[PDB]
């Protein structure tokens, strides 16, 4: 994370293997357009929403 | 049995979900899109109207009053 | 190494093997808030030091 500002440009960093992940049984970069609607999780980004 | 939303079918035996019920683009003949859901009702191509309708703010001064309150067709722009 | 000018920009790259290295014996991405003390080597800061 970094702010950008100049007048107080900083950053931050740590150490975490955020490493590509996929649900289901096949590899992909991108979620092709048309395949089966599996269940997954994803973070809602719905900034109301409680974890 | 399941099909492509995971959700409801309409009585047209077609398959909807409540979350495209409000993506602005119609799903099935039968209920869906027209009934509530919490929606971006006015996109940037869109004009508000004064009765809290929402219309393509192409239809604004065309000659046809295409909101209900008839804000569309005011002189105050036209 | 580059210029940024635009109009005047220029640049030059070598074939260099920069890897990430590390002293110690654990692998790291950033030295950590704390730990053992050792010995290492580091090109100094400051211009009139000389090698
Ligand atoms: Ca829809
Ligand atoms: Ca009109």
């Amino acid at each position: 994370v970094s702010i950008t500002s100049g007048a107080s440009e900083n950053s931050c960093t740590v150490e975490k293997k955020i490493r590509r992940k996929f649900v289901g049984r096949e590899e992909y970069l991108f979620p092709p357009v048309q395949g089966k609607l599996v269940k997954c999780h994803v973070y809602d980004r719905l900034k109301e929403t409680s974890a | 049995a399941k099909c492509e939303p995971s959700q409801f079918q309409c009585t047209n035996g077609r398959c909807i979900t409540l979350l495209w019920k409000c993506d602005g683009d119609e799903d099935c003949v039968d209920g869906s899109d027209e009934k509530n859901c919490v929606k971006k009702t006015c996109a940037e191509s869109d004009f508000v109207c004064n009765n809290g309708q929402c219309v393509p703010s192409r239809w604004k001064c065309d000659g046809d009053p295409d909101c209900e309150d008839g804000s569309d067709e005011s002189p105050e722009q036209c």
